[PDB]
């Protein structure tokens, strides 16, 4: 299972 | 018998062609699960497993809906690193994203690894105290700075100690009969003349999972690296691996060496010689 | 930028039986970038019924394909794999040794 957050550089 | 699961993004940019080209794929150690492609038509994640399609249409919805947050993050990453590098939108860039996390025997958790890169070289990753961040040069700096301020060590500490873990913890017993399975490699050795003087043994190990798998070359009993030659573990494509070691020696000496493997599908390494 | 040279191994998935069938591999690896081209050679000609696996990579970041077709071993016909790569100057062929 995957990670939920939206993550930006 | 430690295990591991592993998810890779892949984003590459096609200036002047569409949409950077992403792919996404998921490992439970050594076997491949779930994959997505921008290019397919599906636009869903998709089993690459047989006890990954136990799974109800909720996890599949859920997959596909992050795969598709990572491949849109990963867009904007793209321009974002174009920036930060001063870079014009003529060439064609790579990011690429990895994390997951480790369990031991007891499939207690060991470790967590999330990390990226652009070009082909180190970005930034997570330290191994999972509390903060490693930075490979002053954009990355910016980038931590950004994550340090948002707390995004604390709910990435979270999904591997939670999630990430009991979710390789469920794959393992959904899909015991070929996650925690071990095929021993089957060894065999071959002869080649290619000289008057001079032989070439080489030892085979085939048909081995997982792919873990060490062979030493031995001359009366000592490690020998001076003619030898190894190639690099090579999927056989039916699950399985593959490996070979090769050493030159004088014909008719052939006694004097001795193949070593180690495997965890062994109880005990095994010796070839050729005679 | 990096850029590494893609590592190239030709081989079968089981002990090569001449009559048999069985499945040539080209595992290509340790390349970057991800663009490249690989085709599987029977007697010199492109062999059209080619698959791949999906783009994956190491720890340094490299990647790594395996390609493969279904095919039948003789004792005359010569098989190899031609990769094409941006690190590479000339196209490398590998012919499949059944002994490699």
């Amino acid at each position: 299972k995957q990670w939920l957050v939206w993550l930006l550089l | 018998g430690s295990h591991s699961m592993r998810y890779f993004y892949t984003s590459v940019s096609r200036p002047g062609r569409g949409e950077p080209r992403f792919i996404a794929v998921g490992y439970v150690d050594d076997t491949q699960f779930v994959r997505f492609d921008s290019d397919a038509a599906s636009q869903r994640m998709e089993p690459r497993a047989p006890w990954i399609e136990q799974e109800g249409p909720e996890y599949w919805d859920g997959e596909t809906r992050k795969v598709k947050a990572h491949s849109q993050t990963h867009r904007v990453d793209l321009g974002t690193l174009r920036g930060y590098y001063n870079q014009s939108e003529a060439g064609s860039h790579t990011v690429q994203r990895m994390y997951g996390c480790d369990v031991g025997s007891d499939w207690r958790f060991l470790r967590g690894y999330h990390q990226y890169a652009y070009d082909g070289k180190d970005y930034i990753a997570l330290k191994e105290d999972l509390r903060s961040w490693t930075a490979a040069d002053m954009a990355a700096q910016t980038t931590k700075h950004k994550w340090e301020a948002a707390h995004v060590a604390e709910q990435l500490r979270a999904y591997l100690e939670g999630t990430c873990v009991e979710w390789l913890r469920r794959y393992l017993e959904n899909g015991k009969e070929t996650l925690q399975r071990t095929d021993a490699p089957k060894t065999h050795m071959t002869h080649h003349a290619v000289s008057d003087h001079e032989a070439t043994l080489r030892c085979w190990a085939l048909s081995f999972y997982p792919a873990e798998i060490t062979l030493t070359w031995q001359r009366d009993g000592e490690d020998q690296t001076q003619d030898t030659e190894l190639v690099e573990t090579r999927p056989a494509g039916d699950g399985t691996f593959q490996k070979w070691a090769a050493v030159v020696v004088p014909s008719g000496q052939e006694q004097r060496y001795t193949c070593h493997v180690q495997h965890e599908g062994l109880p005990k390494p095994l010796t070839l010689r050729w005679e | 930028m990096i850029q590494r040279t893609p590592k190239i191994q030709v081989y079968s998935r089981h002990p090569a039986e001449n009559g048999k069938s069985n499945f040539l591999n080209c595992y290509v690896s340790g390349f970057h970038p991800s663009d490249i081209e690989v085709d599987l050679l029977k007697n010199g000609e492109r062999i059209e019924k080619v698959e791949h696996s999906d783009l994956s990579f190491s720890k340094d970041w490299s990647f790594y394909l395996l390609y493969y077709t279904e095919f039948t071993p003789t004792e005359k016909d010569e098989y190899a794999c031609r990769v094409n790569h941006v690190t590479l100057s000339q196209p490398k062929i590998v012919k499949w040794d059944r002994d490699m």
